[PDB]
């Protein structure tokens, strides 16, 4: 039981899914992320109101 | 979808049950 309990889940966070991770819809300081500086990474970003 | 959105204990009674059934089957013997 406590093996199973071990193997069930996995203790490493979760890979990221894509743009849409659910710590991505609210950012918090725990969990910081950001891109290099003006440029097209951040184009598309002041582009995108989402 | 926009909005709104985002995102054993059972040891001690099998050890009580064992220690249960010794204790009938040494009063079975104390009786017999």
């Amino acid at each position: 039981a406590n093996l199973a309990a071990f193997l069930v889940l996995d203790r490493p966070e979760e890979r990221i899914t894509g743009i849409n991770d659910p710590r991505l819809r609210n950012p918090s300081d725990k969990f910081i992320y950001a891109t290099v500086k003006q440029s097209s990474v951040d184009i598309y970003f002041r582009r995108q109101v989402e | 979808t926009l909005w709104l959105t985002g995102i054993d204990i059972d040891n001690m009674a099998g050890v009580f049950y064992m220690l249960a059934a010794a204790m009938a089957l040494s009063l079975i013997t104390f009786i017999w």
